[PDB]
């Protein structure tokens, strides 16, 4: 049960490093999308090779 | 005798300062933290090409050449404005050990604030210049000014070379001269206004000023106002000091090669950021080797160094008669307002004539003179001279305590200011909120007032802090430094 | 060669302080025991004072001294720290609100020092490219921010229209000379509402309408003009009845006619916010001690509860300025409105150093007649436009005219004796 | 304060990995070819190093020198103007290495010569020390 709570700490740890913390969540998801879709394109091209 | 190493700098005690270089992996992550933040600023200001609400330059009958640079206000609205909730919090009590803080918040994302009603009480502070603990509305020390307040009033409406010159002013100027152990002394209105109005009355056009990298906004400004060549040497680098000092004499001006008219040195005792003490006997030994003068700044150092604390000169045990001019303040150990200049009687009399401030600015308020006097009486001999032995105990305890807890601390170990290193800019914005949740208010120091990879937080120790007050704070930090992983040191 | 540098080391600089006395100027710091009240005592000589700047006389009000003592027993004495780093009090917030309310303006900053409130305000705006137009007889506090801000000062003659317009047209020549560079000039105009050194008043409507004709910016520095000029005493803007929002910055200090310490700058919130970030004496010095602040709020309460005090000072100016003119050897070079006279001598001698010493004798004899005056000192080798020696006459509202006219009589007598 | 910003610690190491991220981002694109990945990343890099060095002038913060470098772009104001320093030469060597790997990749083609040279040209031309303050008809 606490593993879902321990996991959000590491996400909170990801908020501090690379300065996601005070980043106005209107803008955070914009960076989250640019975080996902580049890694989402890293998989689809990586499975080719 | 401890060190007489190369320059003749005779040391009595061990020195033991610590400037731990920042780790490789830590430093790279900082630039990413700024790099994402400088990225959205161009994004945000691009969104402002149509219309968090702004100050809105008057349209009514204006729109001349615009007032501000848009780009010079970049960091103040994209890194500062995000996290400006801290270092601005109003307090509503006596800034002693526990401080009542008015609570405020912003639903407009720190663009406009609002007091709710709340008074967060019993908050341990570590960000006030209250070393010897004279910030209290109790005891007989502050009570003496109440007699002075009901008698005199709250300020001369005049100038020192004009009408306004009270007996208290003449008394205090004597009193510091015996305290410093120098010939004569003279008080000024505020400590900032001292250096910005007296240093231009000393040096002139053909002078050369050798100031440190990080003095203050005072000492730079006085060096700008006197038209004089300013040259910067590295922080506590006597080798870099002497290298400039060598070439300053064997050359002259850049344009002509005439000799310099006179030269002098601007150094401080305890540098506020990265709380460290200047290698002073290596300076006294070097200025005698090159006939330079010396301006010294005991703004933090007095009341904090030496037994029955009398600045860094007693802390090195040296004589006051080799420092050509001594300056310190009364806001940062005494709980008062203003500053002095100590020096030779020939020097003081020249500055009682050419002052910029005894001839234009109004002088001190009468009751705060009394708060200075009674505080020096409790030092010279009633919460007296036992607290400086308490603070040095509190300094030396707290300085080893965070070092063994895996934190990273700068400066000399005996320095009461505790610079605690953050590195990430988000770790600035979290830490002030985080400690405030844990009933403690501290001071975090931002980017432009530091270098890039410094971004530190700062603790002001106090003799008013007891052991239980101090150890409770040690408990709270142990969680937060764990919570933010700011355990950067290897030791 | 290595040893040759050692040969240069045998060299002496100048000694630090110069050989101070010209003939013997020691200037004799005049010891005042006790409060410098209306009934004061200087060097053991009881007298009434005429350079103390409590025009409202609020130094001797026990309403004030009761208010500040309450602040003293609950806050302390001094702020241990600057204004950011936990050094901002409620009374600091209350006083900033009150000055905006008293001036009907948006914001008001507070500096901890009456001198560095305009030496630290001007370089926050003009920065090495901008042109500042200075009336050549503003006080020394203005004359240092202009030196700090490395911007080209263009002086113009004192209180004197259309010589300023001579300068403006010369920039209209330069405006059409490089229009890209004239897009980034952002020039300014600095004027003091009532000059400390001349005691005159400047024509603002002849300057406000002049502003839009040449697209400049006006910095008012009403230090003396603050307090008693208007019907409620808001300065020349209440006196001229012109709009507050015409002026880009209004500076003052809480020392003349408020009997407190420090300065403030009130104005529209597009600019007053900006000094919180780059005030250079705002965010680097100790904040204002709170017992001075709560004293100054009550001083605002007294000024707002009783606006009739500003009426009796104006006519009291209108009598000592009237009933002193016509005396030989000197001249009244302050206007009728100004409560700070300048009483410099006509038929000047040669060396000013002697001329001060001649002026010194009148002030010494007058203090023997239990009437205390000043000599209005300056810094000669720095001031960049220095006035001739006057002596200042400062009137309060607690003057009780029957003894005020005694002073005009006893100076009518002793002046011709020295002359 | 923009004079010790490239004279800091590990800024050189972090400058590489930004480009190293930018390539691996550009390497994982579907409808692209392994020559024009290198063609793209030498164009974008030399675009950034022009706009972030030779175009924007002043400081993002406020300078207590009363805006002395208000008319000076970021390259001109490094290390208070002394040119042949330890860090300007690192900033000149690095696009040349980015020119030679993009010379190695794309197999020395003619259009990949033309497009990848004038980016490398227009970045070193302002870095001539005798082109300190001369600005071509603007900025
Ligand atoms: C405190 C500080 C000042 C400012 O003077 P205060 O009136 O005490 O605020 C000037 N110089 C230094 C080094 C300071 O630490």
């Amino acid at each position: 049960a606490r593993a879902w709570k321990q996991m959000s700490w590491f996400y909170y740890q990801y908020l501090l490093v690379t300065a996601l913390y005070m980043l106005e969540p209107w803008e955070r998801t914009v960076f989250n999308s640019m975080l996902v879709s580049i890694v989402g394109m890293a998989l689809y091209t990586g499975y080719v090779f | 005798i401890h060190h007489v190493t190369q320059n003749g700098g005779l040391y009595k005690r061990p020195f033991n300062e610590a400037f731990e270089e920042t780790p490789m992996l830590v430093a790279v992550l900082t630039y990413v933290g700024y790099g994402v933040l400088t990225l959205f600023g161009y994004l945000r200001d691009f969104l402002r090409y149509w219309r968090c609400h702004h100050a809105t330059e008057r349209e009514e009958q204006k729109d001349f050449v615009s007032l501000y640079q848009d780009f010079e206000n970049f960091y103040t609205r994209n890194l500062y404005m995000r996290i400006r909730d801290n270092w601005n919090r109003p307090i509503c009590s006596v800034p002693g050990a526990r401080v009542d803080i008015m609570e405020r918040q912003s639903h407009d994302y720190n663009w406009s604030f609002k007091y709710t009603g709340n008074i967060i009480k019993g908050v341990i502070n570590m960000g006030s210049y209250n070393y010897l603990g004279f910030a209290r509305n109790t005891g007989s020390c502050q009570e003496a000014a109440a007699k002075v307040l009901e008698e005199y009033g709250a300020g001369v409406c005049s100038t020192r070379q004009e009408i306004g010159n009270l007996d208290k002013h003449e008394e205090l100027e004597e009193l510091v001269a015996r305290f410093l152990g120098v010939e004569a002394a003279m008080a000024y209105g505020m400590g900032f206004a001292t250096n910005s109005m007296n240093i231009p009355a000393l040096v002139g056009k053909g002078c050369l000023i050798l100031s440190d990298e990080l003095n203050h906004a005072s000492l730079v400004l006085g060096a700008r106002l006197s038209g004089a060549t300013i040259r910067i040497f590295k922080h506590n680098n006597m080798q870099s000091l002497e290298k400039l000092l060598k070439d300053a004499i064997v050359y002259g001006q850049p344009r002509t090669r005439r000799p310099w008219k006179k030269i002098l040195i601007l150094v401080e005792g305890i540098y506020s950021m990265e709380g460290s003490i200047v290698r002073l006997p290596e300076v006294i030994a070097l200025k005698k080797k090159y006939k330079a003068y010396l301006y010294l700044d005991e703004a933090h150092s007095i009341g904090a160094l030496g037994p029955t604390g009398r600045g860094v000169v007693e802390y090195f045990g040296l004589d006051p008669e080799d420092v050509d001019v001594m300056m310190g303040t009364f806001t940062k150990s005494f709980g008062a307002s203003g500053g002095y200049i100590g020096g030779k009687k020939e020097l003081i009399d020249y500055l009682r004539t050419h002052s910029h401030s005894a001839v234009y600015a109004t002088s001190l308020s009468p009751p705060v003179v009394e708060q200075i006097i009674t505080s020096m009486k409790c030092i010279m001999g009633s919460l007296g001279k036992e607290c400086v032995q308490q603070l040095a105990e509190n300094t030396r305890y707290f300085r080893r305590r965070l070092k063994e807890m895996g934190f990273i601390i700068y400066g000399n170990e005996d320095s009461p200011v505790v610079p605690l290193m953050l590195y990430m800019p988000a770790k600035i914005g979290a830490f002030g909120r985080e400690m405030l949740k844990r009933n403690i208010g501290v001071v975090v120091v931002g980017f432009p007032a530091t270098p890039i990879i410094e971004s530190r937080a700062r603790f002001c120790l106090s003799a008013a802090h007891t052991k239980e007050i101090l150890d409770t704070a040690l408990k709270e930090i142990d969680e937060v430094g764990d919570l933010l992983q700011l355990k950067y040191s290897r030791h | 060669v290595k040893e040759k540098e050692e040969l240069i080391e045998e060299w002496q600089p100048e000694p630090l302080v110069p050989p101070v006395p010209k003939d013997h100027p020691a200037l004799n710091y005049n010891i005042v025991s006790g409060p410098p009240s209306h009934k004061t005592v200087v060097n053991g000589k009881e007298c009434i004072n005429f350079a103390s700047f409590n025009f409202l006389g609020l130094l001797d009000n026990p309403r004030v001294k009761a208010a500040a003592l309450a602040s003293l027993k609950k806050y302390g004495v001094g702020t241990c720290g600057p204004r950011g780093f936990y050094g901002t009090f409620d009374v600091h917030l209350d006083l900033e609100d009150r000055l905006a309310k008293f001036m009907k303006t948006e914001e008001a900053i507070i500096y901890s020092y009456g001198f560095a409130t305009i030496a630290s305000a001007i370089p926050a705006y003009s920065k090495r490219g901008d042109i500042v137009f200075v009336d050549r007889a503003a006080c020394f506090a203005i004359q240092k921010g202009l030196q700090a801000s490395r911007s080209d000062i263009k002086l113009f003659k004192h209180n004197d229209m259309a010589d300023l317009e001579r300068l403006l047209k010369e920039q209209e020549i330069e405006d059409q000379k490089n229009p890209r560079k004239a897009r980034v000039t952002r020039r300014f105009i600095v004027v003091e509402g009532l000059y400390m050194n001349t005691g005159t008043i400047c024509p603002l409507p002849e300057l406000v309408k002049l502003k839009y004709k040449y697209k400049a910016r006006i910095f008012l520095e009403e230090s003396l003009s603050f307090g008693v000029l208007g019907e409620h005493g808001r300065g020349v803007t209440e006196h001229y009845g012109i709009n507050i929002d015409d002026i880009d910055l209004i500076s003052a200090n809480m020392e003349n006619a408020l009997a407190s310490i420090g300065g403030f700058c009130c104005g529209r919130s597009f600019v007053i916010d900006h000094q919180r970030l780059s005030g250079q004496g705002y965010c680097f010095s100790a904040s204002l001690p709170p017992l001075l602040a709560a004293a100054a709020i009550e001083a605002l309460n007294i000024m707002e509860e009783n606006p009739g005090i500003f009426a009796v000072l104006k006519e009291k100016c209108g009598q000592i300025h009237k009933a002193l003119q016509g005396i030989s050897g000197l001249k009244v070079v302050g206007e009728s409105l100004s409560p700070a006279f300048h009483l410099q001598l006509e038929e000047s001698t040669g060396s000013r150093e002697q001329d001060v010493r001649l002026l010194q004798e009148i002030v010494d004899q007058c203090m023997n007649r239990s009437i205390a005056l000043t000599q209005a000192r300056y810094l000669e080798k720095e001031e960049k436009c220095l006035p001739p020696p006057s002596i200042r006459v400062v009137v309060t509202v607690e003057q009780t005219e029957e003894e005020l006219e005694r002073a005009a009589s006893t100076i009518k007598e002793v002046a011709q004796a020295v002359l | 304060p923009n004079t010790r910003v490239m004279n800091s610690r590990g800024i050189w190491l972090s400058y590489v990995l930004a480009i190293g991220l930018l390539h691996i981002v550009l390497l994982s694109i579907p409808f692209v070819s392994v020559p024009v990945v290198w063609t793209l990343t030498n164009l974008i890099h030399n675009m950034g190093m022009y706009i972030f060095l030779h175009t924007v002038k002043g400081t993002p913060f406020e300078t207590p020198d009363q805006g002395k470098a208000r008319l000076l772009t970021h390259w001109e104001q490094m290390d208070y103007g002394v040119q042949f320093t330890a860090s300007r030469k690192f900033l000149t060597i690095t696009p040349i290495v980015l020119y030679f790997l993009t010379s190695f990749y794309t197999k020395y083609d003619q259009i990949h010569f033309v497009l990848n040279t004038v980016s490398l040209m227009s970045v070193l031309i302002p870095k001539l020390p005798q082109l300190h303050g001369v600005r071509i008809f603007g900025i």
